[PDB]
């Protein structure tokens, strides 16, 4: 029994079937939801009633160095979909020790490209059609 | 060594009848049909009690019947008057019969009842005012009420003060207590056992000393009053032949004490309205012998007081709290131990009892209204839970692995019983300070 | 019987993991700071565990079968590498890139291992005079690793075998009613009562009518 | 008579019956209410009248290291409730010397998960259905 | 008679608490900076109370029975630990993790104690030449604790036994009306007057009618 | 306060079932799924000069039901066919049913009263079909404990 140490190199991202590579330093990804889980209606006298949220979309940011070969793929996929109308591709994430994710999603907005004296960065916004994190990889859950 | 009951037991009433229809000391039924199959004669004591219990508005789901060794029955006409076809129902070893006596005097009727000698095994012995029925070793006999004006009485070689320790050992998952024996010694023995085992004792009596003037009396109600027990007694005319304890239980078995509801005006089908006068009612109220007055074309219980003057609902509420806390703590402690995460005796774990106890037993009461909350004076009624720290636990208690002095406090929210008004009629109507006090 | 790998094992094995990967990539020879020896011949690398940082609050607790507790803490260990001859700056760089090669890492940093790589610092090239005749080439860098340390408690508290609770119900009809409640390890609240009969599953039979109504 | 020193290690959190563990450095928790206690209506001439607040919900933040085993439990509880509709669990807090709290509550929103070169952090938002602090543990109140 | 534990007691007992936990976990030997002795044999740890920080404004005031005041202030004491041989960095780390083990803390840091643990600094490993022959392994860290100090005043002020108040009511019908008011320790404003009769509680009697109306 | 929780199970909007003609409706809009209204109030009050008051019971209980569907929904096709079906053949009525997950139900017959306004733009539009319901008495049957 040896407990894991957080390995940043085993955080994987698979988009469309292949594995992404060429991240920028620091945060490789960020996952954020769009809406609150439950909506609470509070009465005059204090009665409380709850409603379940039925919109579970999220957003995932993806930091890539502007020299990465994966910029070309996303740029091609983005323009292709705008013409044909087919926008969805599988998205899967893993954690060395953390919460995974496995759904479908699409490229939401085009990042901002800037050129200077040093290799820059591009932050893509990948929409994910469901944003429930999973304890698959937690060692002991 | 009282083991704890659970929620289902808190509703199950037990009746200690006399019979031999099953070998076991106790059995549970969900309808009178099962008892009929077991060979209980229609109109028999246990059958009447089960029918009454199932006939209530708050009827329980299941009824438990105890066994006390039967010896011989009695069909008593002594002191009766009859001008109608007398009928007696008899079941013999799964064989069901009926008996008929026409019309005349009670002694003649009793003598003519000796005709119950055909198709029998069992024997019948007239004595001029009653017929003694005795079975034979392999035979089983059940004698039940019919259309006649008579009361069935049973005798046994055992005594309650020795039968009950066997029934409780056989099974303990029941709350209410009732018996067929009606002697003062049996009633007092039942009360003393019940008060020691945390069970509610119920009984109905027909003694006229309940009506007797308050100046003095020596009734069972008075004996229990002197001993200061909690048995719930009631005076009824038809108790000795209908066993109306079942009807009393049927009106309070199902409603949970979390509502703080009392027993003051609940209708009880099967009971017969009290007949005495207002002076007799005043007399009875002194002995805590509750009566079933018939008012405004209906029947209504009265005030449900116990032997020692206390109300029934407060006692029942305290017992409900006890059982619920026991069950909740056991459940949580068992779930914690199913995992390898057993609760240890340290200051990092002890507090959780606060939430564990707040959830199941107490919060339901606060929600439903049985527990009073708010502010008074300079005091508040909110329930409080106090738990000790590891530094305060004695070393002997540490060694024994026992936790003591966990304390709880509550306030009960009683109901209303009486109202008085001061109306006034006038032909017309009559200082102006107008300054804020 | 529920054993583990304490801090001493993880810490000592991390050095050797770094030592083998440096040897297997750069081709240089390796040496630690722990004990001093006459300077080897040819290019070589020096390894040192310069610094170690803790993270305040434990991330996991594992309870032994008997109740003992094992606590896990996150750490970060920094190693100072120095290369002493040849092209030292080239040697250190190849160590950096090694952590990006998948097959090479799997030999020494298998998935599930108690330590991992985090980042690297700037590689500075230096020239040091020797005996006032020659300038020697050198370099220096700091490599930061992740780790997780586990330690075992020194005992346990007693279990709760018996609980006694006192209850007081204040009411207006009389003095407060005192009553107690109790719990015991093996005593079920209901004993072993079978409970109410269950609703039976009807047996499987043939039906002629798809939907039949009977009054 | 020895007065207590603030012991950060004796601040306890019990959710659903168990004890939380695996906090991130610095602030373990934060408790905040949602509404003001009293609403004051001020007249033209200066008459003042007050109204009592009958909505007493709060919010409690919970900082956990992303390798904590308790992330899996909250993720499982969150998804379970979204399907069944049962959302409430007991919540209890203690203070070494401070104001306690003991109510029920639910998981309000999913935190933001980010992956980088070092073990990160997740801040859960636990709604609490009442937010009255208690002087139970104050030594002398 | 209302005694307490002043600063001197708490401060001196905090050192020994740290001393015992270091001995009981790492297995090394312990020594303070207070008095100097020839260097012991084998690995050992050195304890020093490097720094002490006050918090400005008192948090509690306890009034004696006679009126004397005891004031309580929050502090933070920092201890510098140094381990001198063996694997010093390993030794210090096990001290850090000890504060996460529940049973071990309860021996020396019981609930309600006047000091507590706060945090820890980076653990730096060092090599120090000795006699120009050998490098000795060492380490260093700073452990920060919380504390609370209580001190007792040097006297009290007099009580207010008698109060005299002068009142002047300016009015237009004449010169201002002068009148005085007074207070005395044991003199009630109303003496011991019984006051108005109370509303009696009616006795408990039997009622025939659930609701009766009488004109 | 937790002693006044009006719903012990969260209100899940997906439990609200709607059946028209025996098929389950699907493809709803963003905010509101349905709205049920009456046309006439329950009773009429005729008050005299001197204050004499007398009341009458209504006998027109028809109501209107609005059904919001995304204009890309498939159910728009079924309703559009149904309109022409009834316009020519003269069979208008069709059973309607509603399930009050934690509210009031409805079970009656109805017909398509009007067709919505179809609009095309940069966003997926919306349609509000009007299903006139012959009788609009709400039913509390889903609620337990109604004595």
């Amino acid at each position: 029994l040896t407990l894991q140490a957080y390995d940043p190199a085993k955080v994987l991202v698979f988009i469309g079937g292949q594995r992404v590579s060429g991240f920028a330093a620091d945060t490789k990804i960020v996952i954020t939801r769009n809406n609150d889980n439950i909506s609470v209606h509070a009465g005059v006298d204090g009665e409380i009633s709850n409603a379940l949220s039925r919109d579970n979309t999220g957003v995932m940011t993806l930091s890539l160095q502007n020299t990465a070969k994966w910029n070309g793929y996303l740029a091609q996929w983005q323009r292709q979909a705008n013409v044909t109308g087919l926008i969805y591709l599988p998205v899967q994430v893993e954690g060395s020790q953390g919460l995974s994710l496995n759904t479908i999603g699409w490229i939401q907005k085009q990042p901002d490209l800037s050129y200077g004296t040093e290799v820059g960065q591009m932050d893509w916004e990948i929409g994910v059609l469901d944003a429930w994190l999973s304890p698959d990889q937690i060692q002991g859950i | 060594g009282t083991q704890p009951i659970d929620t289902v037991g808190f509703e199950t009433p037990m009746f200690l009848a006399m019979h031999g229809n099953f070998p076991e000391r106790i059995r549970f039924y969900v309808s009178t049909a099962g008892m009929v199959a077991d060979g209980f004669a229609v109109g028999s004591p246990a059958y009447q009690f089960a029918t009454n219990a199932f006939a209530g508005n708050f009827a329980p789901q299941r009824v438990a019947i105890g066994r006390m060794s039967i010896d011989s029955s009695k069909v008593d006409f002594t002191g009766t008057t009859n001008t109608e076809q007398v009928v007696v129902n008899i079941t013999l070893n799964k064989v069901v019969k009926a008996v008929k006596i026409n019309v005349n005097t009670p002694a003649q009727i009793a003598t003519a009842l000796a005709d119950a000698v055909t198709a029998d095994k069992a024997t019948a012995v007239a004595t001029g005012t009653y017929v003694t029925v005795t079975a034979v070793s392999p035979n089983v006999v059940s004698v039940g009420k019919g259309a006649g004006v008579y009361k069935i009485v049973n005798e046994s070689s055992e005594t309650v003060a020795t039968v009950l320790p066997s029934v409780i050992a056989e099974n303990h998952n029941w709350y209410f207590l009732a018996t067929e024996a009606r002697s003062d010694a049996d009633i007092v023995a039942a009360a003393e056992f019940a008060k020691a085992n945390y069970k509610l004792h119920i009984y109905n009596s027909t003694d006229v000393d309940a009506y007797a003037p308050e100046n003095s009396a020596a009734s069972v109600f008075d004996t229990l009053k002197s001993l200061s027990y909690d048995s719930l007694g009631t005076s009824d005319a038809g108790a000795d032949v209908d066993f109306t304890e079942g009807s009393v239980i049927g009106a309070m078995a199902a409603n949970d004490p979390s509502y703080g509801d009392s027993l003051h005006l609940k209708t009880m089908p099967g009971m017969v309205p009290f007949a005495g006068s207002d002076t007799q009612r005043s007399n009875a109220w002194s002995r805590n012998a509750n009566i079933y007055r018939g008012l405004y074309g209906g029947g209504s219980y009265i005030e449900g007081k116990t032997s020692s003057g206390q109300y029934v609902d407060v006692i029942r509420f305290s017992h409900w709290v006890k059982f619920r806390m026991e069950e909740s703590v056991f459940a949580y402690m068992k779930r914690r131990s199913d995992m390898g995460l057993s609760m240890k005796m340290s200051d990092e774990d002890l507090p959780v009892l606060k939430s564990v106890l707040m959830n199941n037993p107490i919060n339901i009461g606060i929600r439903n209204g049985g527990i009073l909350t708010g502010y008074d004076n300079k005091v508040s009624y909110d329930p409080t839970i106090i738990i000790p720290k590891r530094a305060n636990i004695p070393t002997n208690d540490l060694a024994a692995r026992i936790l003591r002095d966990v304390k709880v406090e509550l306030v009960y929210n009683n109901s209303l019983h009486y109202v008085k008004i001061r109306a006034s009629v006038v032909l017309d109507r009559p200082s102006t300070n107008a300054q804020t006090p | 019987p529920l054993d583990f790998t304490n801090s001493d094992v993880v810490m000592g094995a991390l050095t050797k993991a770094v030592g083998r990967l440096c040897l297997d990539v750069t081709g240089y020879d390796v040496v630690e700071a722990d004990e001093t020896i006459p300077k080897p011949e040819g290019p070589y690398i020096l390894v040192d565990l310069s610094l170690l940082t803790p993270l305040d609050w434990a991330t996991n607790e594992v309870v032994d079968e008997d109740g003992v507790v094992h606590t896990a803490h996150n750490y970060t260990a920094s190693y100072t590498l120095t290369a002493y001859r040849g092209k030292p700056h080239w040697a250190l760089s190849r160590v950096h890139q090694a952590f990006g090669l998948p097959f090479l890492r799997e030999k020494y940093f298998p998935t599930g291992s108690p330590y991992a790589y985090s980042s690297t610092s700037n590689i500075a090239r230096m020239r040091v005079p020797l005996n006032q005749q020659m300038f020697e080439n050198r370099a220096r860098t700091i490599v930061t690793f992740n780790a997780t340390f586990v330690e075992k408690d020194l005992g346990t508290f007693e279990d709760i075998e018996h609980i006694i609770i006192g209850i007081d119900v204040d009411n207006p009809s009389g003095p407060p009613i005192g009553i107690g409640a109790d719990y015991d390890k093996g005593v079920k609240p209901g004993g072993d009562d079978p409970g109410l009969p269950p609703k039976p599953n009807p047996p499987i039979v043939y039906h002629d009518a798809i939907a039949q109504v009977c009054m």
